[PDB]
């Protein structure tokens, strides 16, 4: 199944 | 002694070197196959007075138990021993006859359409009669045989007798298609059509190769319908969905404009998805079997929590609709609240003029009045998280593997048609298609226009060189194109979308081996050049085609709505990341191309779409369209035991494949996938895998699942279809 | 098992040499001065050299001061209150002693008839009998129940050991016979319907079941034409399925063909009919049903056993010797053993029928580089049971003349000039061409002549702790594996099959079987020479089957591949789990 | 159940007085004339007046052609095989003519006794003889086992 | 398990 946790501070660091 | 009921009545003892004679004379040519083993353990299972019928069930059976990776060439003497137990079953000898005796014979049974002895003379049959090579019928896998003979040749339903091979089914799906072409060319068309599918260059779906020489005229498979937010076209949505089940076809629904549940669908979305739902299993078995759809709707609709989790096997009746898929909806603009980590505003569609439209057609148009609306305390409204929503739609996908997402902004911005006049807002049910809908208001309403495609395919393992692209776009176009003309139109809102766009879908198979051989991968970047050259020749030579097809015939009544009109190629359009991914200069000359279809004209408004396939893929023993294979060998359930089919070519490529479940991640191919959506006018039905014995205590982090959300939308992909999560 | 020692203390008193010598000296110290300590050395040494083996009873009692040693009884019930009685008290008395039972409760008269309360009580009652003497209800004693598949109970009787269900209408600590003949098969073919009847009710079809084939036919038509007579009609199908259903399911729901056990059997059927098995269904043998325990005009069947170690024997013809020895040592101990019951006495010592099978036959076939699923074996099996029935009959015909026929050697086909190889299915002529080696014309003619001194010689029985003691394949069956396992105090016991090093690649496994077809050709085969019948198994892997499950079409048409080649019974169904 | 009837055709052949004098005439009938009657007189009164009242099996079979009244058995059994199937036997007759049975089996012999296997195995055995003749499960003829 | 589907015209070829 999947891990809830969610780094956004990771993620913010993508460019679209 | 040991004696054999023949298809007559009486004995006669057994033939046990007519036999072993069938038996050799299949073995042509293949190696590490004992003819002794097939004997031994098929004689074991022969009882006096055993029929003829039986002693070659029997051998062929025992043929087909032996396919292994190691002796994959049982595939083929298999398939040799069917295609010969068929001969005889239809015709009775092998020799098949002379095709004008055959199809006069047909017709007269009822089984084929009269409209073939009118369109051809004796003499033409006699001299298509000549094209044919019945020899054919030796290059099958047996896997392949076992489709034809279940889903393709002419049959009986009842009795179950069979009555065509199929070299008759190539030929005659060929003088069908091209029936109306004048005398000068026909015969020529027929024949170089013949050829490219009988060698399994191209692909043709499923009703086609069922249905053409038949009186039937059904053959629309592929269906997108839109909903207006009225109870007439509910009402009008509801019963084109009937009409087109009835005749096995999928579905793509849009309903995101309905309005929400207590809005000024007063009782909302849910109760009118249900509605939806059993429109599409009317005709199924028992409520699951056949009849399919994927039905959409925007990220930001109020009741988005509420329908995220409508197939969920765990909650209350009244709130799940689990016999459909879903297409969740997504933009820019989203995804940079999810990055940011701030809220999603969800808003009633009826209550947030141009929003709507906006959110397909124009992006800026969308920031200014989200933000404006968001803004105002008259507006009814609902704000969340962004990683709350996002992990939910994940947490979802994941668990049922089936809801799916539509990127809207790639899909208008790089697209066929230009989303003033004619936005994409929707797909179908394998996320491949995307082409533009009208809701109706009424099932004969003619300002309608419900969406089709006609499908087929390029066998990448079948061509040569890719030069050899350039004929086969030129048939394939031809034929599909003929097509459409040819075939019945049962709610005349479908007609309007196909006489005035005239759209085509034509896709890959074999990607997988055709990788192996030019010994590259889908996991590490080795193959972007190789696919960037390839999805250049596939849609350069598919407009070459429309091109060429548009000067003889017209272009397409509604050409003005697309880009194509205006100058715009997709190497204008697609998502500048892909720069980065890839250096393989064009090869082909778009600007005389550019010139030429601004002139001339398509024929087609789309002509690519990367579909999945099985069935197709079987028949020519392929990879499955782009998709890397799990294993070696495929297994099939059958009432005549177990069908496997071994990766063509395995003993010299079994180190090239890549497999699914040996691909270090979905990175590379994302890239792959990107990549062809530079040239593909439509989408691409593409996956996601994940398996949780590379995860940390067997579990799948959402971080990963994000993470690759985005890399999809930075790479262009327009479409997200199955998320597949392998067992341990 | 076997060593005389002691059940408290746990001390041993005995070494194996001084059992094989004392076994010996037993059974043939009757014998004249002249031969006796030859026979007992020419014994001893078949036995500890692993040429003969003996049943457990035998080799555990026979030297010390007991005297039971049968351990396969067949009782057949008449349908009156006081053969029940008698039939379950036979049973007490035989289970008592470590004895295996075939139980015919056939004739018992169906629910409501004019056994009012029906078959399901009755067998109930048998089975508390069986299970009388057992640790907590389930440890020891051991029956098998035959009925035919026309009684009108039949769709009630094949589920009593269902797992499912309610309590009244269970009797599961049992196994069944279901017997089947050429008519229930062709309506079965046809897809016609099956009529049930309640034996009381129908005279004389029972008994035409099993004599007489044609009679059966006439009688049958007759009396499902008649309104006045209660039945019952079901699809073939239907009846088929459910048994083939139950078969799979528990593995123990076994097939007795009647009509070949008459056609092709030592006895004549007009006289003294084959009419069930026993426990394991090799055996097959004629009885009457008694009204009191001690009624003389009964007869319960008795067989002794014993078997050949194909794989100990260097040449067919070492099997003389080996019959002579066999055959003269049971018939000793017929003698020797005692008799609870008078009507079983009466039926070993009126006929004094054996049952001689044999073990290592796939390490047999191996040794000759054969195999069962292809056909490769067919003609060494023909020659081989061919040596062995004839041997058998040269030693009982010998020994008739020495010693008198048996008293009942008249009911016997054999009396009449009647051998096996004039009465075997003439399908097997299409799947061997072995011609026979002996001269069974100077044999009809002797037999007829002076007679035999058991009225029956072999039967293909199964074995595990015979075959274990000597190292060898078990019965006729080919091995799950290389290595068995046993769970023991003493640690994990381990055996690998005889001569792995060499025949690892010789030995064809139970699961590595395409299907069962050759082994039933091979089981056809033995059955062309075997007096009674063969312990046969039937065999489902289902990872071989679309979607791992087994089709009804494939247990059916094994069903009849049986038949066909003449096959009598089939004993258990193994379905391999993945 | 007492009444002489068809127990299929639902026919009703007597009523109860006949029931009733008639189970005095067969009780008494091999009396001396001197006083047969006068018995059977009596008799009948006492019964149809309900001062005395008759089992089941005697007010439904008495001047029928059955003989089997025995409503009550009480069979003891010895600690031996031959008892014990003798026992048995006796229970299966005894339960299809419908009589309740009280059954002795204490003095068979304990588990592990020096006949190894105990009481339980044959109780079961006596089980099955008194429902021997009974539908299937919870259904007709009973015993205590003391 | 079992796969109930029986066909009898498969059947009725076989001889006993």
């Amino acid at each position: 199944q999947i891990d809830s946790e969610v780094d956004t501070d990771d993620l913010s660091n993508f460019q679209l | 002694n040991l004696l054999v009921t023949k298809r007559d009545g009486s004995t006669e003892r057994i033939n046990l070197d007519k036999i072993h004679r069938v038996l050799d004379w299949a073995a042509e040519g293949l190696h590490n196959v004992s003819i002794s083993q097939v004997e031994l353990r098929s004689h074991i299972q022969f009882y006096d007075g055993i029929k003829t019928s039986d002693i070659h069930e029997t051998i062929i059976k025992a043929a087909a138990d032996l396919i292994s990776r190691d002796a994959p060439d049982y595939q083929y003497l298999a398939a040799r021993l069917a295609i010969f137990h068929l001969r005889k079953k239809a015709y009775g000898q092998f020799e098949p006859p002379a095709l004008y005796d055959h199809v006069v014979k047909m017709v007269e049974m009822g089984k084929y359409d009269n409209h073939l002895l009118e369109d051809y003379t004796e003499e033409e049959f006699k001299q298509m009669d000549t094209f044919i090579d019945h020899d054919r019928d030796m290059t099958f896998s047996y896997a392949a045989v076992k489709q034809l003979e279940g889903k393709y040749l002419v049959q009986n339903r009842v009795t179950g007798e069979i009555y065509e091979s199929a070299q008759f089914l190539y030929i005659l799906v060929a003088a069908c298609l091209f029936s109306n072409y004048p005398r000068e060319t026909r015969l020529q068309y027929v024949k170089r059509f013949y050829d490219a599918v009988s060698t399994f260059k191209i692909s043709l779906p499923t009703p086609i190769m069922s249905g053409v020489r038949t009186p039937t005229r059904q053959f629309s498979s592929c269906v997108l319908i839109e909903c207006g937010d009225s109870l007439d076209s509910i009402n009008a949505t509801s019963s084109a969905i009937v009409k087109y089940v009835s005749q096995r076809a999928g579905i793509g629904i849009n309903a995101g404009r309905i309005r929400a549940l207590g809005s000024p669908f007063h009782t909302g979305c849910i109760p009118f998805y249900k509605h939806f739902q059993t429109a599409v299993k009317s005709c199924s078995q028992g409520g699951v079997r056949g009849g399919a759809a994927t039905l959409f709707y925007p990220m930001w609709h109020l009741e988005v929590e509420s329908l995220l989790v409508l197939k969920n096997n765990r909650g209350v009746e009244g709130n799940r609709v689990r016999h459909m898929d879903y297409g969740v909806q997504i933009n820019k603009l989203m995804y940079t609240r999810l990055l940011k980590g701030e809220d999603i505003t969800l808003f009633s569609p009826s209550d947030v003029p141009g929003l709507y439209d906006a959110f397909f057609a124009d992006q800026e148009e969308f920031e200014r009045l989200y933000t404006k609306y968001e803004k105002d305390d008259s507006i009814r409204k609902q704000r969340v998280k962004a990683v709350e929503l996002f992990s939910l739609m994940m947490q979802e996908r994941a668990s049922t593997g089936r809801i799916y997402i539509q990127n809207v902004d790639h899909c208008n911005t790089h697209s066929p048609f230009d989303p003033a006049i004619a936005p994409v807002r929707q797909s179908n049910l394998c996320l491949e298609i995307a082409l533009p809908t009208k809701p109706l208001n009424d099932v004969n309403d003619e300002n309608g226009e419900i969406a089709l495609c006609t499908l087929s395919a390029f066998n990448l393992g079948a061509i040569n060189n890719l030069d050899e692209l350039e004929e086969l776009a030129i048939l394939a176009v031809r034929a599909l194109d003929a097509l459409l003309d040819y075939q019945d139109y049962p709610i005349p809102a479908a007609k309007r979308g196909a006489m005035g766009r005239r759209t085509l879908g034509i896709g890959v198979i074999n990607f997988a081996y055709y990788l192996a051989k030019h010994g590259k991968r889908y996991s590490d970047g080795s193959a972007n050049n190789l696919t960037h050259k390839t999805f250049e020749a596939i849609q350069y030579y598919l407009l070459k085609a429309s091109n060429e097809l548009a000067k003889e015939q017209g272009a397409c009544p509604w050409f003005n709505e697309t880009t194509y009109a205006k100058g715009i190629l997709p190497i204008d359009t697609y998502k500048k990341d892909l720069d980065t991914i890839a250096n393989e200069p064009l090869h082909y000359d778009w600007e005389a191309l550019r010139e030429s279809i601004k002139t001339h004209g398509l024929r087609n408004s789309t002509l690519s779409a990367l579909m999945p396939s099985e069935t197709s893929s079987q028949i020519s023993n392929a990879t499955n369209g782009i998709e890397p294979p799990r294993g070696y060998v495929s297994i099939k359930a059958s009432k005549d035991g177990i069908l496997r089919q071994v990766v063509p070519d395995y003993e010299h490529l079994h180190d090239a494949y890549e497999l699914l479940w040996e691909m270090p991640g979905n990175d590379g191919y994302l890239q792959l996938v990107g990549i062809m959506q530079k040239f593909i006018d439509q989408s691409i039905s593409a996956n996601t895998n994940y398996d949780p014995s590379r995860f940390p205590s067997g579990k799948v982090p959402m971080q990963q699942l994000l993470k690759d959300l985005l890399t999809a939308y930075k790479f262009g992909v327009k479409t997200l279809f199955y998320q597949n999560t392998r067992d341990g």
